[PDB]
């Protein structure tokens, strides 16, 4: 709970909102990125092949 | 009729009983609340190494780790060991040095 | 900001509490299952913005080596196409000047 609160303190209502939308925005981003990962690796995949 | 065939013959028997083989199934260790804490625990503090937090923020903190430490006291200071104050020069388990 | 620092302060005070209840009727458990799922609640924060750095670097990596190797793909190919068929032609030449000199010593 020290932890969790500690992030939350750090986390002002603003940085919360981050975690809702900043971050998932942010976190979005990874998940696109490792898509074009996917995709990327999957043409040289086929092309190895 | 001088053919060589050898084939396959008819032989009976059984597949005798099957042994009562070493089912040893380990027993997996489960993972302590402490060491499942750890990992997690490390990575919420991670974002907070370097973060500033408000006055009141540091003020929450102060209070929640005075309350871990009070209840690290406390489990130090359980009534079974606080009894034994009851008499210290009586209570030969509870060393006279 | 101080809304929220606030808010977190009273979201710990009911915890307290709950644990005050739980330990009364010694079912810290429940403590630590809500200790658990709070602390997941606030495990990720920034790690974020690097990550997809990260990410990006590595997808340009990843496209650059995919060009790269269908530029290798097609070079392979037509090389050892190149090769079959010229394995082809030399076995071609070689049957001619076996199958004349033979022919000739007929």
């Amino acid at each position: 709970q020290k932890v969790i609160m500690l992030k939350k303190l750090s986390t002002a209502s603003e940085e919360d909102e981050n975690h809702k939308a900043q971050l998932r925005d942010l976190e979005e981003k990874i998940e696109e990125l490792e898509k074009k990962k996917n995709k990327i690796q999957e043409d040289l995949t086929k092309l190895k092949e | 009729m001088q053919n060589l065939s050898k084939m396959q013959s008819r032989l009976h028997p059984r597949p005798e009983g099957e042994g009562g083989g070493g089912g040893g199934r380990t027993k997996e260790k489960g993972k302590s609340l402490q060491e499942t804490h750890k990992e997690m625990l490390k990575n919420i503090e991670s974002t907070n190494i370097g973060k500033p937090t408000i006055v009141e923020a540091q003020r929450i903190l102060k209070i929640i780790d005075n309350l871990s430490t009070n209840l690290t006291i406390f489990i130090y200071l359980d009534s079974e060991l606080i009894s034994k104050f009851l008499d210290v020069a009586k209570h030969s388990k509870l060393s006279k040095d | 900001d101080a809304l929220k620092v606030k808010k977190d302060r009273i979201q710990f005070m009911a915890v307290i509490e709950q644990l005050i209840q739980m330990v009364q009727n010694n079912s810290l458990t429940k403590f630590q299952s809500m200790t658990t799922l709070e602390l997941e609640d606030q495990d990720r924060l920034r790690k974020l913005i690097f990550r997809e750095k990260e990410l990006y670097q590595e997808i340009k990596k990843l496209q650059f080596d995919r060009n790269q190797e269908n530029k290798e793909y097609d070079n392979e190919q037509k090389d050892t196409n190149l090769k079959i068929q010229n394995l082809k032609e030399r076995l071609l030449y070689k049957k001619a000047r076996a199958q004349l000199k033979n022919q000739y010593k007929e």
